[PDB]
């Protein structure tokens, strides 16, 4: 019963090649299969929307990777835009071998795919994060193709007013891949937040937008920041940790501010209303630009009693602290508001978004948990207790408890032995003590009586740097079928960038060299056939950010005591010829009242690269189809297909 | 040795609903006296309720502002002759919304609050000179 | 003291000073002249290369600072001829006492308290600051560049200066006028409305004029499984093949227009095309010499099946690039079967009347005439644009003659529900004259039957067939007016039943009806509201355009008098124009809510006195 | 982007020599222009940069007031007047092209310049 498999990402983006994978299954070793793959929309009499490709996969080398060019002109010619019931395009493989040999109803096999015109990466860079009306705004947009290489397509950049009204629309050819423009804010502009949006002209929903706030400001001379002692305030009954906070005022040039800090406290709930305290305002002289102030337990209780709020009512209210530091004898004042004190019972926060659901009976259930300190960076050495209660369909549900400590990066990889008879597994995790942060989730075993299950095991369990080959252990947990090989592929940014097969053995170790093509994360989908049905199990792999390979290094000759009017030579170093874009900003502008939105950094860049990721979740799936769906794959084996994604997002 | 008389009142019933901070600025060339200032605070009836004076700048935190007009004063010590005759300034801020300032001016005892400037219906010129 | 020229002057205080994009050959050195501002310059980069790609750089926190620096923070908004106070603060980070001499230079348009460069002395000790108040009133009109000079003592000289441009706002506050207006392009009245010109007496004749216009625009299927199962393989005699072919084409076309092929596997679509091709061949070989399309070659022709085949085959002609001239012959044969008055005889009835639909009954001639006319119109598409001209002209003549007959028969009334429905659709499809179209449509209205919410006409084969034809007529008759929406809903429920569409004629017609309705509702127009502004301003006559196909828009226009509006398009939106001018406003100078009064008593020494 | 410069020649100190260079091949009113001195043994320290529009100008502390820059977009010509020439100013001055008025790249677009000399 020879079979042909057809793989491609669940979404095809217009204007960029679509990676399609095909591999023969259970061939008699004596015949070759030829054909081609193309994209056609049946609403227009099956008019092809993409040139065909050389299918030509031999029996000796079943696996083959195909790149379907999808030009924009072909999409228009076959009329995708005329579609009404959402975007839908069919990808089919044409090969007479299906009809003559397999005796199928027709010599065509395909998959239903969604599509969108979102293509390439666009990044905008405003002159400064905040403008006052009447000034000249400067901005530029970087056009990058899907491979993060500079592009040259026409773009349309439009500025939206604070009210959402377009005040500019420039359609510009940008062969240099960088476009520099500059307009002027109306003097009568009311304070608010504007928005600059750009998109490739050919595409329609390929837009990326940056926002700049406009308000009537005057450049502050010093910036005051309220740094608390602890990001969290325990509110458990009986125990209420003291609320001590530190106030720091510093001149932008760095020297300390000698003034007086007038502080007012209040409770700020979700909606935004503030319930200020009366008589609780503490003002102290800033000594060396530092002013420690704390609220004692007794007096704070009285203040709450005055408002009759009560401790029990401090569920999630945010303690609002505003300081009005007046520098003396300077006179000017700058206000800083603290909006990060959450009254939380649990000092720690357990993030269980990295634990894959759909446990595989007969193989260890690796439980991943990120122990991030509440309102802070990940912490280390926080014991975590896991109490898994495997459900026995025909016996008492055994209670298994395992304890482990954080590795040091905030993550704990705690295996859990699970017998093959379990109907479902219920586990509760608690991190740290006293008052541990508890998170509870229940995972149900897939339905029994089906084909075998495949379990991916990663011995390392640490984030792989680029250039580090990580090994995955593949094991067939079900019946001992005689499948010869293991087929696996790597999905990075909704693209099948590598497909291969590894022969079955007593030990199955697959080396996956991780390169920049796999960043900031990828999927590892591997499968085998138990006679006729497929079996698969994906495994999302979070790759470390590392750094960009461009290697741009801004540097000066130290000695940060430059007196104005002095010549400072800036050394620009890059590993290759490149376009360098430079912005020298005043740190005060970050102090000027605003949301302090961060600039463009590699964290945001990799978010753009990962923004095209189609798979949702850590991986795994109850059925072979579901794991392919969750992985962001479109799959069809002739007798079994994958339903098209109902939306562009999971 | 010069004696100040700072006075603050409030029509009230709208807007403020809170205390105030005084930013009284001394005439350039001298600073407020130290000892005479604390005794404003030492009293049990503590109108000023806090202070911070340094150079020609004096900061007061009037914890309460009544409807009527009150006056609290202090002396100042001089160390350099005032370079030129001009009006000084002082401001009052709202504690819970410092934007609601109240700017005013005050001259030397034998001078005037505002600069000598004759103004017509449309054009105004200065007569500042000997 | 220190010479005013000797001390450097700080005047370039940019908020951003490095906005260049340049090419680097893996190494480039660019010299920077730091602006005369004492802050921290957060230099950031962004490298874009054709080989590697985007690579953000680590910001270089450049701190620029001076030991003894003078800070001058001018207020954002200053009025003319109003008391203004300058408080340039001197910072002394040096480890020695300083005796400074702060004085604002005598710049024209500014009114210093002393009236000139009168040195003011202040004692600023090490690690401390002393403000030096300087009271001015701005007498200028546009802007004045005032510099501050701090001269140290002879024995210990330390210089510093700062220069800034103080822009003075024009007299009067800021006044904005809001003129909310609507836009009703469909409306026949008020289309070319006008905006009254500004006439506020308080408007200052001499001042800055700015105007703006803001325009907005605020806008207010059958189961795939059932239709897919109808793709049955054609077989049987020349008649039974059509029963299995027309639904196959109808379902194939219904899914085509409704765009429901995504739900079904892609192998189903090409399975359908194969069935159409196979069914196309099967019926082709049953064709007679003159395109009769009879059930058996021995059996004589039946125009009903010939008309039905022409309709079915003509529709499929797009899928299959078959021979069209064969149909042209068939259409020609139909004309030869037309009676003198315009009807069609059909001498031989089909053996199995079940597939005929609702034609069987008291009256058949009226329905048959309309049915043939529908098929004949469908056959107009297949006619080649070149050749067969006289055959085509005969078709329009014959159809019109039959079309004229239908209106005469329809106007007589006393016809069954089925006949009225078919004629109603036939009249509309064939582009009948309006007079006959209206009477037929009116007759259908009265005969329409309802029994509940969106209830019209499982139901028996007759009612389901009749409603389907009506739905097409309503859709073609002045669009859908909440009648097709209701009637189509009835079909959707009727067709969703298990084994729905019992008969064959109802299936092909009903599937076409829902498909026609579905494509009608999910239809998006351009939705434009483009407007133009016309006025005769002082500078002359100016025009503007605001395309709003698809959102809101703003635009700055140089008009200061009465302006004219020209709405267009079809989308309704709101237009409101903003005019900004300065007005003569004067309020109390003193504080309103909180008031502070300070008085000074004593003796103050002086150096230079008036 | 040719930058032709002229007006050099040895001059006795106090001669108030004038240097002028005209540019072509680009929009002059959109690009910042500068002068750069190149001492025989030292590096490049760039004297003055006349603003894009022509109002704002800067001068090195060694020439502040002594020299005077000027431009005019109409003729695409830019001038520099060296009042009270000091015999240490002897060098080769080459007007430079740059952007953003504060920083000049090493070899973005530099002219030839003339070697001014002093007896
Ligand atoms: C591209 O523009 C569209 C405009 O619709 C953005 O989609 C929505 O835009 C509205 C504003 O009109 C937002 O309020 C919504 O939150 C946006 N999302 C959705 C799902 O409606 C879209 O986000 C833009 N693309 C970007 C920013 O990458
Ligand atoms: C500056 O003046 C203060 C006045 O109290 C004095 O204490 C200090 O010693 C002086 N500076 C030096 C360096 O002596
Ligand atoms: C304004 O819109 C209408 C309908 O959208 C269009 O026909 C017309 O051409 C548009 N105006 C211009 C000047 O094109
Ligand atoms: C102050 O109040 C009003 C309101 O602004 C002002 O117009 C008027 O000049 C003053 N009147 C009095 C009674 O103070």
């Amino acid at each position: 019963k020879p079979r042909l498999l057809l793989f491609s990402p669940s979404v095809v983006h217009l204007g960029v090649p679509l990676s399609v994978g095909v591999q023969l299954q259970d061939v008699p070793r004596g015949q070759v299969v030829k054909g081609s793959v193309f994209l056609r929309n049946p609403s227009r009499n099956n008019v092809p929307c993409s040139p065909k490709v050389d299918f030509t996969l031999s029996s000796e080398r079943d696996f083959a990777l195909l790149s379907l060019q999808v030009p924009l002109k072909d999409a228009k010619s076959c009329g995708l835009h005329q579609l009404l019931r959402g975007p839908e395009v069919q990808l089919v493989a044409h090969s007479p071998w299906l009809k003559d040999s397999l005796s199928r109803t027709t010599n065509i096999q395909g998959i239903n795919l969604l599509f969108s015109s979102r293509r390439g990466h666009l990044f905008l860079q405003t002159d400064q994060p905040i403008y006052n009306p009447g000034q000249r705004v400067r901005y530029r947009v970087f056009a990058l193709d899907q491979k993060m290489r500079p592009s040259t397509d026409t773009i349309t950049v439009m500025v939206e007013n604070s009210h959402g009204l377009r005040v500019r629309k420039k359609e510009v050819y940008m062969p240099s891949s960088i476009f520099q423009d500059d307009f002027v804010i109306p003097d009568i502009s009311e304070p608010g937040t504007w928005k600059i949006s750009a998109r490739f002209s050919d595409g329609l929903e390929s837009n990326s937008s940056t926002q700049f706030e406009v308000k009537k400001y005057v450049l502050p001379n010093f910036e005051v920041k309220i740094t608390p002692g602890k990001p969290y305030i325990l509110t458990v009954p009986g125990h209420l940790d003291e609320m001590q906070l530190d106030i720091q005022a510093r001149y932008i040039y760095g020297k300390p501010v000698q003034g007086v800090a007038y502080v007012r406290f209040g409770l700020l709930d979700e909606d935004g209303k503030k319930t200020f305290f009366r008589g609780l305002e503490s003002q102290t002289k800033l000594v060396n630009g530092q002013s420690h102030i704390s609220l004692s337990k007794a007096e704070f209780q009285d203040a709450l009693e005055k408002l009759n709020m009560g401790i029990t009512d401090l569920q999630g209210l945010r303690l609002y602290v505003a300081a009005a530091i007046i520098e003396s004898p300077g006179g000017e004042m700058e206000e800083a508001e603290l909006t990060s004190w959450y009254f939380v019972s649990s000092p720690f926060s357990l993030d269980l978004s990295k634990t894959k659901r759909h446990l595989v009976p007969g193989a260890p259930f690796l439980l991943q948990a990120l122990v991030r300190e509440m309102s802070g960076s990940p912490a280390s050495g926080i014991p975590v207790k896991v109490s898994a209660t495997v459900s026995s369909p025909g016996s008492v549900p055994e209670v298994q408890d395992i304890q482990q400590n954080t590795d040091g990066s905030g993550q704990v990889s705690i295996p859990i032995i699970i017998p093959q008879t379990i109907s479902e597994l219920q586990l509760s995790v608690s991190a740290g003590s006293p008052h541990p942060a508890i998170a509870r989730l229940t995972v149900a075993a897939p339905p029994s009586g089906g084909p075998g299950f495949l379990s991916i095991e990663r011995p390392d369990s640490r984030p792989p740097r680029v250039g580090d080959t990580l090994n995955l252990n593949l094991r067939a947990v079900g019946s001992g079928a005689t499948f010869s090989h293991y087929y696996y592929m790597i999905l990075s940014r909704g693209q099948i960038v590598f497909m291969n097969r590894e022969p079955k053995r007593t030990l199955t170790s697959v080396s996956v060299f991780v390169d920049h093509h796999l960043a900031p994360s990828f999927y590892f989908v591997a499968f085998y056939y138990h006679g006729d049905h497929p079996v698969a199990n994906s495994l999302r792999v979070d790759v470390q950010a590392g750094a960009c390979e461009g290697k741009l290094e801004l540097s000066v000759d130290g000695a940060k005591q430059y007196r104005n009017g002095e010549s400072v030579k800036l050394h620009l170093e890059t590993d290759s010829l490149a376009l360098v874009a430079l912005g020298a900003l005043d740190t005060a502008l970050y102090a000027a009242g605003s949301k302090s939105h961060k600039p463009l950094n590699m964290g945001k860049v990799f978010e753009a690269m990962n923004s095209y990721d189609l798979g949702c979740g850590p991986g795994g799936g109850d059925s072979a189809l579901q794991v392919f769906q969750a992985a962001g794959l479109a799959f069809s084996d002739g007798d079994q297909w994958t339903l098209s994604r109902k939306r562009l997002s999971c | 040795r010069v004696h100040y008389t700072v006075c603050i009142w409030r029509n009230g019933k709208v807007g403020l609903s809170g205390m105030a901070i005084a930013d009284v600025t001394l005439l350039s060339g001298f600073h407020a006296l130290r000892a005479d200032l604390e005794k404003l605070t030492s009293l049990s009836d503590r109108y000023v309720s806090h202070f911070e004076t340094e150079g020609p700048h004096v900061l007061l935190y009037f914890d309460s502002v009544p409807t009527s007009r009150e006056c609290v004063g202090f002396e100042a010590v001089q160390e350099v002759p005032v370079g030129l005759v001009q009006p000084a300034s002082a401001t009052l801020y709202d504690y819970y919304n410092p934007e609601r300032r109240c700017s005013v001016f005050y001259g030397a005892p034998s001078k005037s609050r505002l600069l000598a400037t004759l103004c017509s219906a449309e054009v105004c010129q200065c007569a500042e000179g000997k | 003291l220190i010479d005013e020229d000797d001390i450097p002057v700080r005047s370039f205080f940019p908020e951003n000073w490095l906005w260049r994009v340049e090419t680097v050959d893996r190494f480039q050195i660019l010299t920077l002249w730091l602006p005369d501002s004492l802050t921290t310059w957060e230099i950031h980069g962004l490298s874009l290369s054709k080989t590697k790609g985007l690579c953000v750089a680590t910001p270089v926190q450049l701190r620029v600072f001076r030991e003894f620096h003078l800070h001058l923070r001018l207020p954002m908004s200053v009025r003319r001829f109003e008391q203004l106070e300058l408080r340039p603060v001197l910072y002394n980070y040096l480890d020695k006492n300083l005796t400074v001499s702060v004085h604002v230079s005598p710049v024209e348009g500014l009114c210093l308290a002393g009236g000139g460069g009168l040195a003011q002395q202040v004692l600023v000790p090490a690690g401390s600051a002393r403000p030096v108040a300087f009271s001015v009133v701005p007498t200028a009109a546009a802007a004045v560049s005032l510099k501050v000079v701090a001269r140290g003592s002879f024995e210990f000289p330390v210089g510093d200066a700062v220069s800034k441009v103080l822009q003075i706002e024009k007299e009067g506050a800021i006044h904005r006028e809001e003129l909310v207006y609507e836009l009703n392009p469909l409306d026949h009245r008020g289309r070319t409305l006008e905006i009254p010109g500004n006439s506020d007496p308080n408007m200052i004749p001499d001042g800055d004029f700015n105007s703006y216009v803001r325009v907005t625009a605020s806008d207010p299927a059958l189961s795939p499984g059932g239709v897919a199962s109808l793709l049955r393989l054609p077989r049987g005699c020349g008649e039974q093949t059509m029963i299995y072919l027309a639904p196959t084409l109808a379902a194939s076309r219904y899914l085509d227009k409704t765009e429901q092929w995504s739900t079904l596997p892609p192998e189903t679509k090409d399975h359908a095309v194969d069935l159409i091709q196979k069914g196309y061949m099967r019926i082709q070989q049953f064709r007679k010499a003159d395109g009769s399309y009879a059930a058996w070659l021995s059996r004589d022709s039946s125009t009903w099946l010939t008309a039905f085949v022409l309709k079915v085959l003509s529709l499929a002609q797009e899928q299959v690039g078959g021979s069209p001239e064969k149909l042209q012959e068939t259409s020609n044969w139909l004309l030869s079967q037309q009676q003198a008055d315009g009807s069609f005889q059909d001498p031989c009835p089909v053996l199995d009347r079940s597939m005929q639909g609702g034609l069987v009954g008291n009256d058949e001639t009226v329905a048959l005439t309309a049915f043939v006319t529908i098929a004949l119109h469908h056959g107009l598409a297949v006619f080649q644009d070149e050749g067969a001209e006289p055959l085509k002209q005969r078709v329009e003549a014959s159809i019109s003659k039959a079309n004229s007959f239908l209106g005469e028969k329809a106007s007589a009334g006393l016809l069954g529900a089925h006949a009225a429905a078919i004629t109603a659709y036939a009249l509309s499809l064939t582009k009948a004259p309006v007079d006959l179209l209206g009477v037929a449509h009116n007759n259908l209205m009265a005969m329409a039957q309802e029994t509940g919410d969106n209830l019209y006409w499982q139901a028996p084969a007759l009612w389901i067939e009749t409603t389907a034809y009506a739905l097409l007529h309503l859709l073609l008759h002045e669009g859908k007016a909440e009648m097709a929406d209701q009637a189509s809903a009835w079909l959707t429920r009727q067709g969703s039943f298990q084994g729905g569409f019992r008969s064959t004629q109802d299936t092909v017609i009903a599937l076409d009806a829902l498909s026609a309705y579905w494509i009608a509702s999910h239809t998006t127009e351009e939705r434009g509201l483009n407007v133009t502004l016309s006025s005769t301003g002082r500078n002359g006559f100016k025009s503007h355009a605001l395309q709003l196909n698809n959102l809101e828009e703003e635009l700055q226009f140089s008009l200061g008098s009465k302006i004219n509006v020209k709405v267009g398009g079809n989308s309704k939106g709101t237009l409101k124009v903003l005019r900004t001018y300065n007005v003569l406003d004067m309020k109390n100078t003193t504080c309103q809510d909180l008031q502070i009064e300070v008085t000074v008593k004593g003796h103050v020494e002086y150096t230079m006195e008036a | 982007v040719q930058l032709v410069e002229s007006g050099g020649g040895l001059v006795q100190p106090g001669g108030s020599l004038r240097l002028s260079c005209a540019a072509s091949g680009f929009t002059f009113s959109s690009y910042h222009m500068s002068w750069v001195r190149q001492a025989p043994g030292k590096g490049l320290e760039w004297i003055s940069v006349i603003n894009d529009s022509g109002d704002l100008t800067r001068y090195a502390d060694s020439v502040k007031g002594r020299f005077t820059i000027s431009r005019d977009n109409a003729k695409n010509t830019l001038y520099l007047q060296m009042n009270s020439l000091q015999p240490e100013d002897t060098a080769v001055y080459s007007c430079l092209k740059s952007s953003d008025f504060y920083s000049y790249s090493n070899a973005d677009s530099r002219g030839q310049g003339t070697q001014v000399t002093v007896s």
